[PDB]
């Protein structure tokens, strides 16, 4: 559980912090483990800045390439963002919503990938990787949303479902995060 | 009986803990806090990605003499 500070940022229009995109990322994964990895908001910025050796152990049990899906949010400068991996067709996509072009991240998560295959001895994911900004996505209207729109295209993507969402349920999907991270448990 | 654990966040420092292995590491992180003079609330303290929980040890974490434990600070975006 989360302290009540914390879950204050899903009220009205605050920004999400870390610990509703992190906990609400285990919940996600405590649903569905045999498919979704979700690395926490921390991941992103102990790669960039140390490289794979900073983040080497934090597969230590974990197999990547057993999953269907590896969910990546990103925080950049005060922004909420996600990298999704499937590895399936092994693409690479950049979810945003409001636009945002970060180029660097996917070829970090890419260099990533191809540094974790050669050291877990899985050389049948050396090649073949592709990127995608992904098409089509419900935008956000407002300049607090992001992190809630992060956390949908994570529930979506883990449930498998279509993004059937907008801008005007936000409010409501506030309140769903709210009390699924109360309940320890997804709708 | 003992294990040397070092505590690094943002300014690269090292803080060097030799704590048992069965006392529960709420405790590391309320000496960690109080060090650097922040609220225990605004520190996010990871071993190897994962979250340290208040109820955590260092033997059920697995951890090894000089293991790293990460902190950081909160994100809003």
């Amino acid at each position: 559980m989360l302290d009540m500070d914390d879950l204050a940022t899903l009220d009205g229009q605050n920004w999400l912090n870390d610990q509703v995109i992190n906990m609400y990322g285990e919940l996600i994964m405590d649903a569905v483990p045999d498919k979704v990895h979700f690395f926490n908001s921390f991941f992103h910025r102990q790669l960039v800045t140390k490289g794979y050796n900073g983040v080497k152990r934090w597969t230590k049990k974990v197999d990547l390439f057993k999953k269907s899906l590896l969910l990546i949010p990103i925080h950049l400068e005060v922004h909420w963002s996600l990298i999704t991996v499937t590895l399936s067709n092994r693409i690479i996509s950049f979810y945003d919503s409001q636009g945002i072009h970060f180029k660097f991240c996917v070829e970090n998560i890419r260099k990533y990938l191809l540094t974790e295959a050669r050291e877990k001895n899985r050389p049948e994911f050396l090649q073949g990787w592709q990127t995608a900004v992904t098409k089509c996505i419900p935008q956000q209207k407002n300049d607090s949303d992001c992190g809630v729109f992060v956390l949908q295209y994570c529930k979506c993507l883990a449930l498998e479902q279509p993004f059937q969402f907008s801008q005007e349920d936000m409010p409501r999907v506030r309140k769903r995060i709210y009390k699924e991270l109360c309940e320890c448990r997804l709708m | 009986e003992y294990i040397k654990l070092k505590v690094i966040g943002q300014d690269s420092s090292e803080i060097h803990f030799k704590v048992k292995m069965t006392t529960h590491l709420k405790k590391l992180k309320e000496s960690y806090c109080q060090r650097q003079g922040v609220p225990m609330n605004s520190l996010r303290f990871l071993f190897d990605g994962q979250r340290i929980a208040d109820n955590h040890t260092p033997k059920e974490l697995g951890m090894e003499e000089e293991d790293v434990i990460e902190v950081y600070q909160e994100q809003t975006g």
